[PDB]
Order: structure tokens, then sequence, then C-alpha cells
């Protein structure tokens, strides 16, 4: 499914940013 | 079926009664630090913090010493040294500004780009990295770090007309850009060419790549300005004149985005969000940080919401937020990082905070 998949990517590719979001050092 | 609901808490009028054109929440704050959101308009940049209750709080505000300048577009970054945020601007002067929001004071500018600024994109995993996109049919990508212009996107065959969108992927190896041409173009910034380009501004007068061809170009999505563009995955949304965001791809259905030739010519239109009384040019659609959700002003001051999440582009859509005090054109909106809050932005200066229920 075209859109099971595209959802997946996404899914995935946002996790990833969310985690260096997460990680971030501040001050 | 769509299951997100929204109360209108609250709204406010700016003193200067001009059109505020841009709107950002910070998503780069950390979880629990107060929800700050960046207005644009006129030749003010002005910040807010979201409290309880609806409470809209303003925290301090930029007057450009230029009263001609008028800014269309925001985008928000971190130092990555400092760890403190960042906030650039950018209008009709065609000036990029950096403005230190704890001060709200312009702590370094770019000039260079032959006419007004568009719109303003941060690099996904660089915060260095800001993305620019002019009148003068050129898209640049610049290192605020070294201070350095990496690449000028445009010329033999970029865009004919002025660039009015554009965006990175979610890992951020490839832009889409939109403009007054109807064109749509892709430009891959994961190119051994370009990796290469960006190494060399972190070493670093420093000698700019002129990128004259893009990694794909359409016109058959659109027959009018196309003013808003955004990734969905490998998917992609845009919008013009017409009343609906479209849904679509380069080349064929089955077609791999990272496969696509420079001379593709097929293009496959998997759906449209359809909308209605968004006429007019020059009005952004959203969507929030997992991409469940996606928004749109009207020239009415409608505000369209759709789940993501529900694959056929008509049970997708959520009850339109609409009030009754809330009349003018929305130019853009924003989601705070969680969903919890959307803020939209008008033609009469106002702006509308609406609380997920
Ligand atoms: C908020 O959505 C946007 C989508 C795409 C681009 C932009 C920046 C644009 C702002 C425009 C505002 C405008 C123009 C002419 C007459 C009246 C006007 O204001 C009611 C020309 C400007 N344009 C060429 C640049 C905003």
């Amino acid at each position: 499914s075209m859109f099971s998949s595209n959802r997946q990517k996404i899914l995935e590719r946002t996790e990833i940013l969310n985690q260096e979001w997460k990680q971030r050092r501040i001050q | 079926k769509c299951k997100y609901s929204f109360k209108c808490v609250n709204s406010l009028k700016e003193d200067h009664n001009q059109p505020l054109f841009g709107v950002q929440f910070n998503w780069h704050s950390k979880e629990g630090d107060p929800l700050v959101f960046a207005t644009v308009g006129s030749n003010r940049v002005t910040l807010y913090e979201c409290h309880s209750q609806g409470e809209i709080r303003l925290l301090q505000s930029y007057v450009d010493a230029d009263a001609d300048e008028n800014f269309y577009t925001c985008a928000w970054t971190y130092d990555s040294n400092t760890s403190h945020p960042l906030l650039a601007v950018a209008g009709s002067r065609g000036i990029i500004r950096i403005i230190n929001p704890i001060t709200m004071q312009c702590i370094k500018h770019y000039v260079g780009h032959g006419n007004a600024i568009n719109e303003l994109k941060f690099h996904p995993r660089d915060p260095n990295l800001l993305l620019s996109v002019s009148k003068d049919h050129a898209l640049r990508l610049w290192n605020i770090q070294t201070d350095t212009l990496v690449a000028i996107f445009g010329g033999v065959e970029g865009h004919r007309d002025e660039v009015l969108s554009a965006d990175y992927d979610l890992l951020g190896e490839k832009i889409m850009s939109c403009g007054m041409d109807h064109s749509l173009k892709l430009w891959r910034i994961n190119s051994k060419r370009m990796m290469n380009a960006i190494k060399e501004s972190y070493d670093y007068p420093f000698i700019s790549q002129k990128i004259h061809f893009p990694d794909f170009s359409t016109r058959d999505i659109h027959r009018n300005y196309v003013d808003c563009v955004r990734w969905l995955g490998d998917l992609i949304l845009s919008k013009s004149c017409e009343n609906a965001i479209v849904c679509w791809k380069p080349g064929k259905m089955e077609d791999d985005i990272d496969k696509i030739k420079p001379s593709e010519s097929n293009v496959t239109i998997l759906g449209r969000f359809d909308y209605s009384q968004c006429d007019i040019w020059y009005m952004r659609f959203s969507m929030d940080f997992w991409q469940k959700m996606l928004a749109l002003g009207n020239q009415v001051g409608k505000l369209y919401v759709w789940d993501l999440e529900v694959e056929d582009p008509h049970k997708a859509k959520c009850t339109t937020l609409t009030h009754h005090k809330c009349g003018a054109a929305i130019r853009q909106t924003s989601f705070s990082r969680d969903s919890s809050i959307l803020i939209a932005v008008c033609d009469d200066a106002s702006i509308w905070r609406w609380d997920r229920l």
C-alpha cells in the first residue's frame, strides 16, 4: 500500500528527528 | 474518519493593523519549557508565550529601523555552541536578520539576495543551514556558523519567476521549491557535489556553488502560482489559486524518489484535499511535527483541518474551525510541537488560539 508504506517512512524519520530533539544538550 | 476537535480560547490584534504573513512556534524548546511563537508582518517581529486557560503573554517585539520593510517569513533554529534559540526573519527588503529572542535584537544580517525573500527554512539536522527563497528566481543555502553562501539554486534550468515556497524533506537530503512560473523543482543536497560544498563552508572570499540544473521539474500539477510546498514522506503536498492541496509524486506510481532521473516527464496525482473560498494568492498550509494533521486558513477566516492518518482525502476532513469575529484572511497557521495548540494569523493583524480537545 502506497499509504501504509509512506506512513511508516514518516514514522521512522520523524522518530529519528524526535530522538535528536530529546538528546539535545542545553545551557 | 477524523477525531480532532479544537476550542477557540483567545484572540488579540497587533497595533500596526497590517497583515501578518507568518507564524511559527519554536519546535526546538525542550519538553516542559514555555510554548513560544513568533509572528511577522509590517516592519515587526513579535514573540508570545502560551499559558494555561488560553492566556497569550506578549514577551517582546522587534521594530525594524526601516519603516518601509515588510517581513514575510520567520524560522527558528538554535546556536550549536550556546544552545540558546535563534530566530531568522526576512521579507520585501531581501535582508535576512538573525534575532536573538532573549533581547529581541538583530545580532547579524545577510545582504546579497537580488530582491524580496518569500520564505526561510532551517535544515532539519543541521541548525546552521538556512534556506532562503527569493523574488530574483533563486534559492540560496547559507551556513550561519561561518557566514558563508554555500549554494545558489537557479539559472539555466532554474525558476523563471519568483520562488514562493520550498521545503527540506525529513532527513534533509533534498529540497522541493515552487513559484509564480507554475513549476515545482527538486534539488538534491545529498549529492557528492553538495555534501562537499557544505563540508567546505565549515572549513572556511568563499566560492559558492551555482546549481543551474534541478533533479526534477514539473509544471503538470497546478495552472497558476504555486504559493506553498511541503514534503509528505516521499510524496509532496502543494497548492495554488484553485481551492485544493494536491498530493503528488515525481514519476510513476511505483517509481522511487531516489531512482527518479532529472529528465523524468511523469507525475502521479495521489489525491486532493478540497476546500472553498481560498482563491486568493499567498496562503500557506501547515502540518504538525508528526505529520498527522494538515491545516489551512481561507480568505473569509475559516480554518480547515485534516487527519493525515485517514487514506481518502474526503473522509480525512475535521470540523472546520470558525469564529464569528474571525472573518479576515488567515495567511498562515502553526501547531505547537505537541499538537495541543493551533495559532492562526490574519490580514487585519489578528491572532487566534485554538486548543485541542
Ligand atoms: C502568507 O503566504 C505566502 C505565500 C507565498 C509567499 C509569501 C510572501 C509573499 C507576500 C505577498 C503579499 C502581497 C503581494 C501583493 C499584493 C498584496 C499582498 O498582500 C495581501 C505580493 C507578496 N508576494 C510576492 C510575496 C506569502
